[PDB]
C-alpha cells in the first residue's frame, strides 16, 4: 500500500514536469503570432510577468510562513 | 524629434522597450538608417546606457 | 646595507574617503548604477594590487592592515580573559578540575534561552566550553579571576596599540619600499627576535610562575596556600622547598647559568617525557626544558642572514648558486639557471610570500593538532573528551582552508605577478613547460587511490551483505595489515637511540595507559586493516583537493582550450559556451573545488578521529584496570564497510544531538538542523545558473515598475562568479555546522 | 612557402600533438628588431630571436593569442599559415596582407542580414524545411 | 562551423573584431554608418563558439550572433 | 469545530501547569493560555470558529497588515520622493534620513492615502509605462 | 490535526515554486529582456556567454531541469 | 552533484591532460576513433539529473520498503 502510493505520486510528479516541458517546446517550436493573433493564447504573453510575478508572491508568502512556522515550533 | 527631447521607445528587441530616453544627438546624413542616439537613466546588461535607433520607432512623450 | 627609510604623512587622515565607498575603484568610485556595484565593493575591498599599481603604496596597505588585524585578534583574547573573568566557573574549576565542567559565556533569560544555562557542578549554570581555555590558564598559573581580568584589560590597551600603530604607519610614517624589501633583515629579527625571544620569554614565566603555581596545585593546596606568582620572586626562599637542587637567589642562585654547572637545573627543567599522571598533561617541568631548547636553537637561527654587518648568508645567491653544474647528480635535472630570479619572485610579490604562508600555515595548524591529542600539553586536557575533539577539529579545518588559500595565491600569483622575463628557464618556468606530466601523474595516482580506498569499502560493504565476511577486507578476512606503520610504532616504543627518555613520549605510540579521573587519558592506539584503509582514504583525498588546486595554479596562465586565460584575469566565470563549453576554467574556480575537496577530505580526517578515540582510546578505567571505550572497540570491525560508518557512527552517535531538545544541550540540536538548511541551501547557488534568476528579476522588476516603486539601483542576479562563492561559502558553513554540533552535543552530554 | 630559425625554448608538453601531422597544423611567422623573451602559448617561455621566427602551434587560437603578444613587443608584421599534412602551406593571416580590424576594399558582407535581430522568423515558420530562422531570405 | 550573422544595427565600433581570438571577423566598408564600416564573418568555420565577439557589441541587443551548430574538430579547439 | 475546548476544563492542560517551573516563563504566560481553544493535546490552538474569535483573528492580522503597509509605504512613499529629485541614483545608497523620517509620518495614515492614490487613478503605472520584454 | 495543516503549505509551497519555475521556462521560452531571441537558439542550449553579466541555465530546458529538483524534493 | 556542481571546463582541462599522457606513453596501442571531450554543458545538467533523480529514488524506494516490511509482515 505504501510503495503503490509514493509510486504513483512520483509518476506523476514526472509527468507535470512534462506536461510543462512540452509547453515550452509549443512556444518555441510550432507556434505563431500570426494564427493566434488576438487569441485567448496570445493574451496570456500579454502579461506572462503578471502570472510569474504571482506564482513569485504565493511562493514567497508560502515559504516564509511555512518555514517560519516551523522553526518557530522547533 | 529633436536633441533634447524625452522619447519613447517602440522597439520590442530592446531592453528599453517602452521606456524613456533623452535624445543625445541627430545624425544629418540621412542615410546612417538609424541616426538618433538617444540615452538612458538605466543601464541596459552590464554594460551601455546609449542606443542608436531609427526615426519610426520613437514617440515623444515632452 | 639595512636601513630604515620612511615618509612623512604620506596619506592625510580625514573621513572624506568613508562618505564615498569603492574609491579603490575608479570603476566603483563613479555611481552605484546596480545591486553589483554592492557586492563588487566587497569583493575588491582588500585586493590592494587591483587599488593602485605601484608595490611601495601597496605594501604599506599590507603592513598596516595588519596591525587592525593585530588590533582583532587581541580585542577577541580580551573578550576570552574577560569572559574567563567574570562570567565563567573558573574558581570553581581551579579546585576540582575533574568534576566541575568548564564554562563561561553564559546566557541572558529572554525567549526560554535560559535552558542553556546547564548545570555545570558548584551551581554554575552555564554553557560548557571546550575551547580548552581552562586548561591552558592552569598551566600558565592563573588562580584567581582577578588575573583573567587584568589580562583582559592588558589586551584591550594592547589592541589599542595595534590600532594606533597602523593609523600611524600609514598616515605619519609610513617605510618606503626599500625597508619592505630586506626580507633577509625580516628573517633575522622574526627568527631571534619573535619566535627566539618568545620562547625565551615564555620559559622565563614556566619557571617562575606556571611550574611552581603546577607544583602545589598538584598537592592539593586549595587556592588558599597558592601564593601569588609574584610571591615566588619575591620571596625566593619559598621556591627553595620546591626544586631544593638550585639555589634561588637574585645573583647566587643565577651563576650555576654562567658557570655551565646546568645540574642544579635537572630538577626543573627534565626529560621526563611523558604524561604527568595526576594531570594528564605534559610535565611542566619537561616543557620548560623545550621552550629553552626552542628559545636557544631559534635566536641560533636568527644570526644566519646578512644584514649590514658582513657576516651572514645571502638569501640571494644561495637561491641564484642552486644551478645544476652544482647539484646531486640524480636531483641534477632542474636547470641550468636552476633558481635564478626567484628571489625576485618571493620580494617584488605579496601574493608568492602569502602563498608559502598559508600552506605552511594550514599544515602547521594540522601538525598542532595531531600533537595536541596525542601528547596532551595542558593539565586536565586528555580527560575533557570534549575538548580535545574540538580542539583537533577546530585545528584541522582552519589548517584546511589556509591550505587552500596557499594554493588561490599560488594561482593570483600566476595571473598577476609572474613575469617571464625573470622567470626564464629557471624552476618555476620548468614546472610550467611540463604541467601536463605532473597533471598526469596526479590524475593516475588520484584514480589509483579511488578504487584501492574507497572501493575496497564497497568491496566489503558487499561482502558483508552477501553473508561472506571472511571475504572481506577485515581483520578476519583479508587483512591489510598497516606493516610499515605499525612499525613505526614498535620503533618509537623501544627507543625509550635516544636513551635519556626513560618514559615513553606520546603514550599513543605504545606502552602503558593514564587514567587520570578514572577517564583514559591517552592509549596506545593500535593500527589494523580499519587503519589501513582510512589511511589511503586520506590519502585519496588528500591527493585530488592537491589535483584540483595544484590544476588551477600550472593552468593559470594559459591551457590547451584559451591560450590567454591570463589576460580574462583570475576570476572570471567562463569563455563562453564555445569549445562544448568553458565553464569553470578559471583559476578561482579550482579554488572554488577545492574547497570542497578541502571539506570533504577535512570531515573524513575528524571523523577518523572522532571514531577511533571513542573506540579505542577514550572511556573510563574500573577498579582493576579493564578499559571500557566509549563506543567499545566498534571502529576496527564495523568502520570498514561504509554502512558502518552510517549506522555505528552517524546514526548511532547522533543520538545525543537528536535527543537534546527540552534539555541543556537543545542549541546543539537546533545548529544541527541548521547546519543541515544551510547545506541544502547552498545547492540553489550550486546547482543553478543566474539566466534563471536574472530574468526571474525582470518579471518581479515588472510587478514594482506597476506600482511605481522601483529602485534605481536596479536589481541585478548575482554574477557567475559570486553565486559560486555564495554556494561554496554555505555548503562549507551548513555542512561544518552540523559537525560541530554533532561532536559537541556528543561529548559534552558525556564528559 | 614559410621559414625562419626557432626560438630558444627547451621544449615543452602542451605542444603539437599527433593531431599536429594527421590533420592539420599552424605557423606563425614574425620578424623581431630586438632578442626579448615572450610567453608561450603552450605555456612556457621563449627567447624570440633576432632575424626571421617561425613557430610551429596546433591551432589557430594560439597563433593569435601569441600575435596578439607581439603587438605588446611592437611587433605588427607577423603572418600565420596553415599546413596541411600532405604539406602546401595556406596563408590565412592576415588574409588580406591588412590586418581585420582596418577596413578595406573589396571585402564582402558576408553572412550579413538585412533586417534588425528583433525581427528573425518564427521557428513555426521554416518548419519542416532545411533552412533555420536566421538565414530566412525574407528582409 | 558556427553561423556568425550580423545585422544591420551595427555602429562601426570596431570592438567585435579585436575580441575575437580566432579572426573570425573582419571589417568591409559600409554606408549604414558614421564609419561606414560593418562587421563580417568571413572565416566561420574557424569560429570557435566563444561569444566573445557578443561581449563586445554595445548596440542593445547586439549585432553580431554566434549561432552554435554543427560543432567540428576545429570549432571545438582541440589540439588532439 | 468542537473538538476544542477551552484550557480551562482539559486534562491533558493542568497537567502542563502541574509540572511547570516559573522562572518567568511558565507562569505568567501559561495562565493567559487558559482562555485559548485547547486541543485533546493540552496544546493551545489557532482555530477559526465564528464571532466567538472573530475580534481575535483580526488583532494580529490588523496589527500586522497596518505595519506592514506602513513600512511598505514609507518605503515606497520614499523612493518617489528621489525620483522626482532626480538625484535617485545615490539617494538611495545614501539614506536621507529627514526625508526618510517625513515619508514614514505620511506612512502612518497611509490606508486612507492609499484610496486617494487609487482614485486619483495614480498608485498603478498604466500599462505602457512599463518596461517589458517581447511578447 | 494541525501537524496535517503545516505539511499541506510545504506541499502548496512545493506545488507552486515547481510551477513557477515551469510556467516561467514556458512562457519565458520566446525569450525575455536578457536574452530576446530565445526562439532561435531552440530549446536546450547552454547559456548566451558570459556577456550581459552572465546567462547560466537561461533556456526554456533549464527551467525543466531546475524543476525536477523542486519536483522531486515536493 | 559532481555533474551538478562542477563544470564543464575543469574536465576538459583535465581531459586534455590525460589526452596527452595517453598519446606520450608507451605500449598503450589504443587510440580513441573520435577525441575525447568533456561532456556538454546542457548534457551534464541532464547526467547530474539522472543521478540526483535515481539517488532520490533508490534512497527513499528502500527506506519506504525497509522502515515498512520490517516493522511489519
Ligand atoms: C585501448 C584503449 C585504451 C588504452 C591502451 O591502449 C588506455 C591506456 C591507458 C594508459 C596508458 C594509462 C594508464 C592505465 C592505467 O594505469 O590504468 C588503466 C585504465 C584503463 C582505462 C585500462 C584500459 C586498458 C584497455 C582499454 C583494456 C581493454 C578492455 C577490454 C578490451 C574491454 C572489453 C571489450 C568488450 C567489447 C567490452 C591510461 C589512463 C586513463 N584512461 Mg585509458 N586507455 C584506453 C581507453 C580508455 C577509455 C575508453 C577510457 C574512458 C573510461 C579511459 C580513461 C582513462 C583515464 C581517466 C585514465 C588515467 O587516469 C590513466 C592515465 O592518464 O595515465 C597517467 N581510457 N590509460
Ligand atoms: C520512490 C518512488 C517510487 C516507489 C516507492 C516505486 C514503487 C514501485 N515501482 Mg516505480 N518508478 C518510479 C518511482 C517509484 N516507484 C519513478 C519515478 C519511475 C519512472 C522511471 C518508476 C517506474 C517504474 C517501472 C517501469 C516499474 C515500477 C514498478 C514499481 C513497483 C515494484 C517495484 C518495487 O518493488 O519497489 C522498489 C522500489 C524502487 C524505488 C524500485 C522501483 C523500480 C525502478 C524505479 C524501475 C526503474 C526503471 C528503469 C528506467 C528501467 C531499468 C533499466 C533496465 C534496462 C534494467 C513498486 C510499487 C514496477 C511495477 O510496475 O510493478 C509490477 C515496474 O515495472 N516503477
Ligand atoms: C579615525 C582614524 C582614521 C581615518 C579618518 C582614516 C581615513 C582613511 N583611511 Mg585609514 N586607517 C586607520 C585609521 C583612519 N583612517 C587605522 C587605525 C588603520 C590601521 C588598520 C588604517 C589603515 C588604512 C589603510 C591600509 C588605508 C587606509 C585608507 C584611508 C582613506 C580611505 C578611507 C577608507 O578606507 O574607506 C572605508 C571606511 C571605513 C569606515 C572602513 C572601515 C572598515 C573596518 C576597518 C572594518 C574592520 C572591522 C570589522 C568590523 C571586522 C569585524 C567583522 C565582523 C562583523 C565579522 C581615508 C582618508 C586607505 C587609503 O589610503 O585610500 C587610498 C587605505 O588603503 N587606512
Ligand atoms: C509520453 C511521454 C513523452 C514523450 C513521447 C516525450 C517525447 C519527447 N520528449 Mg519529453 N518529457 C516527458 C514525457 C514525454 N516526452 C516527461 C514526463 C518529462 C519530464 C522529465 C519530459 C521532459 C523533456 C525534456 C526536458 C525534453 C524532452 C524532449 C522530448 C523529445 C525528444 C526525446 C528525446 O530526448 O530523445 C530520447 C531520450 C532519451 C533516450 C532519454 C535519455 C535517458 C533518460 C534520462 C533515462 C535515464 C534513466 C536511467 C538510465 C535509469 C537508471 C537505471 C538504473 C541504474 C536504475 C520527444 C519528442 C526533448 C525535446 O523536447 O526536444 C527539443 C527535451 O529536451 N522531454
Ligand atoms: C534548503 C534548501 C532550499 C531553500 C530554503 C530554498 C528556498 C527557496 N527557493 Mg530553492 N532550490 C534549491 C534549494 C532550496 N531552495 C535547490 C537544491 C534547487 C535546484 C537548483 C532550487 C531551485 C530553485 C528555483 C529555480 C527557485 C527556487 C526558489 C526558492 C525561493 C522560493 C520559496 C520561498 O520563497 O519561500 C521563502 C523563503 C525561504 C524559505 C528562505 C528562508 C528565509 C531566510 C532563512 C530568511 C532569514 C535570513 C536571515 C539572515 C536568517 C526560496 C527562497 C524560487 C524563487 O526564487 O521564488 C521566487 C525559484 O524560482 N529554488
Ligand atoms: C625583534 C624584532 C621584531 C619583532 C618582535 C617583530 C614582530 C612582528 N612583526 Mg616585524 N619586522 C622587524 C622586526 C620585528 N618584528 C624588522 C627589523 C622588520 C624590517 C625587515 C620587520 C618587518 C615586518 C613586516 C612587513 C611585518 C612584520 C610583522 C610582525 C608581527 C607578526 C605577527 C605575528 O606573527 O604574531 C604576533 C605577535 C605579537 C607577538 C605581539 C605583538 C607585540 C608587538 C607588536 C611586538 C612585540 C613588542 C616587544 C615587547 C618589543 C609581529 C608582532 C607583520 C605584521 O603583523 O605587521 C604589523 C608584518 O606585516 N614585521
Ligand atoms: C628569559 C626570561 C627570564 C627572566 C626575565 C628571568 C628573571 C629572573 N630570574 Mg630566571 N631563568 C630563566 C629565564 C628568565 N628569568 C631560564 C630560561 C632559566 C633556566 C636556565 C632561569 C633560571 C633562574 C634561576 C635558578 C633563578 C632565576 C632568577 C630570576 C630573577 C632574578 C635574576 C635576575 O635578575 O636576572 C629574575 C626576576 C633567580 C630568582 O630570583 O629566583 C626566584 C633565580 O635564582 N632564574
Ligand atoms: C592571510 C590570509 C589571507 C589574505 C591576506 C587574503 C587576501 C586576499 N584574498 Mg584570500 N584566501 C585565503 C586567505 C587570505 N586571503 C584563504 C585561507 C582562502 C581559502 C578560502 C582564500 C581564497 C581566496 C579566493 C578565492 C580569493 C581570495 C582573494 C583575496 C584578495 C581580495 C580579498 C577580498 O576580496 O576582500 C574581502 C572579501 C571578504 C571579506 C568576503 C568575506 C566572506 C566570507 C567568505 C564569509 C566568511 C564566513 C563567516 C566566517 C561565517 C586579497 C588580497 C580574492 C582575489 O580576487 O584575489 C586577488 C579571491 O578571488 N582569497
Ligand atoms: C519598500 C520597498 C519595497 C516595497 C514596497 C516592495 C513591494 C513588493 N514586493 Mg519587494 N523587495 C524589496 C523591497 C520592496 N518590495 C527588496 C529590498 C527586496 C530584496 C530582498 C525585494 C524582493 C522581492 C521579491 C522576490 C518579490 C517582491 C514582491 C513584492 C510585492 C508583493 C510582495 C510583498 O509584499 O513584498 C515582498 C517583500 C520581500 C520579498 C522582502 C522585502 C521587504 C523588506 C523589509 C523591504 C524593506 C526595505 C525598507 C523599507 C527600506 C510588493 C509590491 C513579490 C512580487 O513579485 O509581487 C507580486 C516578489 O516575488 N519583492
Ligand atoms: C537565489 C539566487 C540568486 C538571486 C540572489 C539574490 C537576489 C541575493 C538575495 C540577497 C538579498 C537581495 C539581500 C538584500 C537585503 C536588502 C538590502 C534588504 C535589507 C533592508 C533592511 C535591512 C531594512 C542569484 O543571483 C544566483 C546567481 C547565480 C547562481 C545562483 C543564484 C541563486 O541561486
Ligand atoms: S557587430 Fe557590434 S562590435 Fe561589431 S561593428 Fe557592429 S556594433 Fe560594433
Ligand atoms: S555563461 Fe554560464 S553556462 Fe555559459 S559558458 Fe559561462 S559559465 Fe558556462
Ligand atoms: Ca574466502
Amino acid at each position: 500500500m505504501a510503495a503503490l502510493y509514493t509510486h504513483h505520486q512520483y509518476i506523476a510528479g514526472f509527468l507535470m514536469v512534462g506536461a510543462f516541458s512540452h509547453a515550452a517546446i509549443f512556444w518555441i517550436k510550432d507556434y505563431d503570432p500570426e494564427q493566434n493573433k488576438g487569441n485567448v493564447l496570445e493574451r496570456v504573453l500579454k502579461h506572462k510577468e503578471a502570472i510569474i510575478a504571482h506564482l513569485s508572491w504565493v511562493s514567497l508568502f508560502l515559504g516564509f510562513h511555512t518555514l517560519g512556522l516551523y522553526v518557530h515550533n522547533d | 524629434v529633436q536633441r533634447g527631447s524625452k522619447v519613447r521607445i517602440l522597439r520590442p528587441e530592446s531592453y528599453w522597450f517602452q521606456d524613456v530616453g533623452t535624445v543625445a544627438s541627430i545624425e544629418q546624413g540621412g542615410t546612417s538608417r538609424y541616426p538618433v542616439i538617444v540615452r538612458f537613466d538605466k543601464v541596459n546588461y552590464a554594460g551601455v546606457n546609449t542606443n542608436n535607433f531609427a526615426q519610426d520607432e520613437l514617440v515623444e512623450v515632452e | 646595507e639595512v636601513r630604515v627609510v620612511v615618509d612623512n604623512d604620506p596619506v592625510p587622515t580625514s573621513f572624506q574617503k568613508w562618505s564615498q565607498p569603492g574609491h579603490f575603484d575608479r570603476t566603483l568610485a563613479k555611481g552605484a548604477k546596480t545591486t553589483t556595484w554592492i557586492w563588487n565593493l566587497h569583493a575588491n575591498a582588500h585586493d590592494f594590487d587591483t587599488h593602485t599599481s605601484d608595490l611601495e603604496d601597496i605594501s604599506r596597505k599590507i603592513f598596516a592592515a595588519h596591525f587592525g588585524h593585530l588590533a582583532v585578534v587581541f580585542i577577541w583574547l580580551s573578550g576570552m580573559y574577560f569572559h574567563g573573568a567574570r562570567f565563567s566557573n573558573f574558581e570553581a574549576w581551579m579546585a576540582n578540575p575533574t568534576g566541575i565542567k568548564p564554562s563561561a559565556q553564559v546566557v541572558w533569560p529572554i525567549f526560554g534561552q535560559e535552558i542553556l544555562n546547564g548545570d555545570m557542578g558548584g551551581g554554575f549554570h552555564g554553557i560548557q566550553i571546550t575551547s580548552g581555555l581552562f586548561q591552558m590558564w592552569r598551566a600558565a598559573g592563573f588562580t584567581n579571576t582577578f588575573q583573567l581580568y587584568c589580562t583582559a584589560i592588558g589586551g584591550l590597551v594592547m589592541a589599542a596599540l595595534m590600532l594606533f600603530a597602523g593609523w600611524f604607519h600609514y598616515h605619519k610614517r609610513a617605510p618606503k619600499l626599500e625597508w619592505f624589501q630586506n626580507t633577509q633583515s625580516m628573517l633575522n629579527h622574526h627568527l631571534a627576535g619573535l619566535l627566539g625571544l618568545g620562547s625565551l620569554g615564555w620559559t622565563g614565566h614556566l619557571i617562575h610562575v606556571s611550574l611552581p603555581t603546577n607544583k602545589l596545585l598538584d598537592t592539593g593546596v586549595a587556592l588558599k596556600d597558592i601564593p601569588l606568582p609574584h610571591e615566588f620572586i619575591l620571596n625566593p626562599s619559598l621556591m627553595n622547598k620546591l626544586y631544593p637542587h638550585a639555589d634561588w637567589g637574585f645573583v647566587k642562585g643565577v651563576v650555576p647559568f654562567f658557570t655551565l654547572q646546568w645540574g642544579h637545573f635537572t630538577d626543573f627543567l627534565t626529560f621526563k617525557g611523558g604524561l604527568n599522571p595526576v594531570t594528564g598533561g605534559l610535565w611542566l617541568t619537561d616543557v620548560a626544558h623545550h621552550h629553552l631548547a626552542i628559545a636557544v636553537m631559534f635566536i641560533i637561527a636568527g644570526h644566519m642572514y646578512r644584514t649590514n654587518w658582513g657576516i651572514g648568508h645571502s638569501i640571494k645567491e644561495m637561491l641564484d648558486d642552486a644551478r645544476t653544474p652544482n647539484m646531486l647528480p640524480f636531483l641534477s635535472f632542474i636547470g641550468p639557471v636552476g633558481h635564478k630570479g626567484l628571489f625576485e619572485v618571493l620580494t617584488t610579490s605579496w601574493h608568492a610570500q602569502l602563498s608559502i604562508n598559508l600552506a605552511m600555515l594550514g599544515s602547521l595548524s594540522i601538525i598542532i593538532a595531531h600533537h595536541m591529542y596525542a601528547m596532551p600539553p595542558y593539565p586536565y586536557l586528555a580527560t575533557d573528551y570534549g575538548t580535545v575533539v574540538s580542539l583537533f577539529t577546530h585545528h584541522v579545518w582552519i589548517g584546511g582552508f589556509l591550505i587552500v588559500g596557499g594554493a588561490a595565491h599560488a594561482a593570483i600569483y600566476m595571473v598577476r605577478d609572474y613575469d617571464p622575463e625573470q622567470n626564464f628557464n629557471n624552476v618555476l618556468d620548468r614546472v610550467l613547460r611540463h604541467r601536463d606530466a605532473i597533471i598526469s601523474h596526479l590524475a593516475w595516482v588520484c584514480q589509483f587511490l579511488g578504487f584501492h580506498s574507497f572501493a575496497m569499502y564497497c568491496h566489503n560493504d558487499t561482502m558483508r551483505a552477501f553473508g561472506r565476511p571472511q571475504d572481506m577486507f577485515s581483520d578476519t578476512g583479508i587483512q591489510l595489515q598497516p606493516v610499515f606503520a605499525q612499525w613505526l610504532q614498535h620503533i618509537h616504543t623501544m627507543t625509550i637511540a635516544a636513551p635519556n627518555l626513560h618514559d615513553p613520549v606520546s603514550y599513543a605510540f605504545g606502552g602503558g595507559v593514564v587514567a587520570v579521573g578514572g577517564k583514559v587519558a591517552m592509549m596506545p592506539i593500535t593500527l589494523g586493516t580499519a587503519d589501513f584503509l582510512i589511511h589511503h582514504i586520506h590519502a585519496f583525498t588528500i591527493h585530488v583537493t592537491v589535483l584540483v588546486l595544484l590544476k588551477g595554479v600550472l593552468f593559470a596562465r594559459s591551457s590547451r582550450l584559451i591560450p590567454d586565460k591570463a589576460n580574462l584575469g583570475f576570476r572570471f566565470p567562463c569563455d563562453g559556451p564555445g569549445r562544448g563549453g568553458t565553464c569553470q576554467v578559471s583559476a578561482w574556480d579550482h579554488v572554488f573545488l577545492g574547497l570542497f575537496w578541502m571539506y570533504n577530505s577535512l570531515s573524513m580526517v575528524i571523523f577518523h578521529f572522532f571514531w577511533k578515540m571513542q573506540s579505542d582510546v577514550w572511556g573510563t578505567v574500573g577498579a582493576d584496570g579493564v578499559v571500557t571505550h566509549i563506543t567499545g572497540g566498534n571502529f576496527a570491525t564495523s568502520s570498514i564497510t561504509n554502512n558502518g560508518w552510517l549506522r555505528d557512527f552517524l546514526w548511532a552517535q547522533s543520538t545525543q544531538v537528536i535527543t537534546s531538545y527540552n534539555t541543556s544541550l537543545s542549541a546543539y540540536g537546533l545548529m544541527f538542523l541548521g547546519g543541515h538548511f544551510i547545506f541544502g541551501f547552498s545547492l540553489m547557488f550550486l546547482f543553478s545558473g543566474r539566466g534563471y534568476w536574472q530574468e526571474l528579476i525582470e518579471s518581479i522588476v515588472w510587478a514594482h515598475n506597476k506600482l511605481k516603486v522601483a529602485p534605481a539601483i536596479q536589481p541585478r542576479a548575482l554574477s557567475i562568479i559570486h553565486g559560486r562563492a555564495v554556494g561554496v561559502a554555505h555548503y562549507l558553513l551548513g555542512g561544518i555546522v552540523t559537525t560541530w554540533a554533532f561532536f559537541l552535543a556528543r561529548m559534552t552530554a558525556f564528559g | 612557402t614559410l621559414s625562419g630559425q626557432t626560438p630558444i625554448f627547451g621544449g615543452s608538453t602542451g605542444g603539437l600533438l599527433k593531431k599536429a601531422e594527421v590533420e592539420e597544423k599552424y605557423a606563425i611567422t614574425w620578424t623581431s628588431p630586438k632578442e626579448q623573451v615572450f610567453e608561450m602559448p603552450t605555456g612556457g617561455a621563449a627567447i624570440m630571436r633576432q632575424g626571421q621566427n617561425l613557430l610551429y602551434l596546433a591551432r589557430k587560437e594560439q597563433c593569435i593569442a601569441l600575435g596578439g603578444q607581439l603587438r605588446k613587443f611592437k611587433i605588427t608584421d607577423y603572418k600565420i599559415y596553415r599546413i596541411y599534412p600532405n604539406g602546401e602551406t595556406v596563408y590565412i593571416h592576415p588574409a588580406d596582407g591588412v590586418f581585420p580590424e582596418k577596413v578595406n576594399q573589396g571585402r564582402e558582407k558576408v553572412r550579413y542580414n538585412d533586417r534588425r535581430i528583433g525581427q528573425n522568423p518564427s521557428p513555426s515558420k521554416v518548419k519542416f524545411s532545411g533552412i533555420a530562422t536566421y538565414d530566412a531570405p525574407n528582409s | 562551423s558556427h553561423t556568425v550573422k550580423i545585422y544591420d544595427t551595427c555602429i562601426g565600433c570596431t570592438q567585435c573584431v579585436r575580441a575575437c581570438p580566432t579572426d573570425v571577423l573582419e571589417m568591409v566598408p559600409w554606408d549604414g554608418c558614421r564609419a561606414g564600416q560593418i562587421a563580417s564573418s568571413p572565416r566561420t568555420e574557424d569560429c570557435v563558439g566563444c561569444k566573445r565577439c557578443e561581449t563586445a557589441c554595445p548596440t542593445d541587443f547586439l549585432s553580431i550572433r554566434v549561432y552554435l551548430g554543427a560543432e567540428t574538430t576545429r570549432s571545438m579547439g582541440l589540439a588532439y | 469545530n468542537t473538538t476544542l475546548v477551552p484550557c480551562y476544563k482539559s486534562p491533558a492542560f493542568v497537567e502542563r501547569m502541574k509540572n511547570a517551573p516559573d522562572s518567568y516563563y511558565t507562569t505568567k504566560p501559561l495562565k493567559a493560555y487558559s482562555q485559548l481553544l485547547c486541543g485533546e493535546d493540552g496544546l493551545p490552538r489557532i482555530a477559526l470558529d465564528r464571532l466567538s474569535l472573530a475580534v481575535d483573528v483580526a488583532i494580529p492580522i490588523a496589527i500586522f497588515l497596518y505595519t506592514a503597509g506602513f513600512i511598505g509605504w514609507s518605503g515606497r512613499s520614499y523612493l518617489q520622493a528621489i525620483k522626482k529629485q532626480d538625484k535617485a541614483e545615490e539617494k538611495e545608497v545614501f539614506i536621507d534620513v529627514p526625508l526618510f523620517i517625513s515619508c514614514m509620518v505620511m506612512a502612518l495614515f497611509w490606508p486612507m492615502a492609499v484610496i486617494k492614490e487609487l482614485l486619483a487613478g495614480e498608485l498603478v503605472a498604466k500599462d505602457e509605462e512599463i518596461p517589458i520584454s517581447v511578447r | 490535526g494541525p501537524g496535517d495543516f503545516y505539511v499541506h503549505h510545504a506541499i502548496a509551497l512545493g506545488l507552486h515554486v515547481t510551477t513557477l519555475i515551469l510556467v516561467k521556462g514556458a512562457l519565458d521560452a520566446r525569450g525575455s529582456k536578457l536574452m530576446p531571441d530565445k526562439k532561435d537558439f531552440g530549446y536546450a542550449f547552454p547559456c548566451d556567454g558570459p556577456g550581459r553579466g552572465g546567462t547560466c541555465d537561461i533556456s526554456a530546458w533549464d527551467a525543466s531541469y531546475l524543476a525536477v529538483f523542486w519536483m522531486l524534493n515536493t | 552533484f559532481m555533474f551538478l556542481i562542477t563544470w564543464r571546463g575543469y574536465w576538459q582541462e583535465l581531459i586534455e591532460t590525460l589526452a596527452w599522457a595517453h598519446e606520450q606513453t608507451p605500449l598503450s596501442f589504443g587510440y580513441w576513433r573520435d577525441k575525447p571531450v568533456a561532456l556538454s554543458i546542457v548534457q551534464a545538467r541532464l547526467v547530474g539529473l539522472t543521478h540526483f533523480t535515481v539517488g532520490y529514488i533508490a534512497t527513499y524506494g528502500a527506506f519506504l520498503i525497509a522502515s515498512t516490511a520490517s516493522k511489519f509482515g
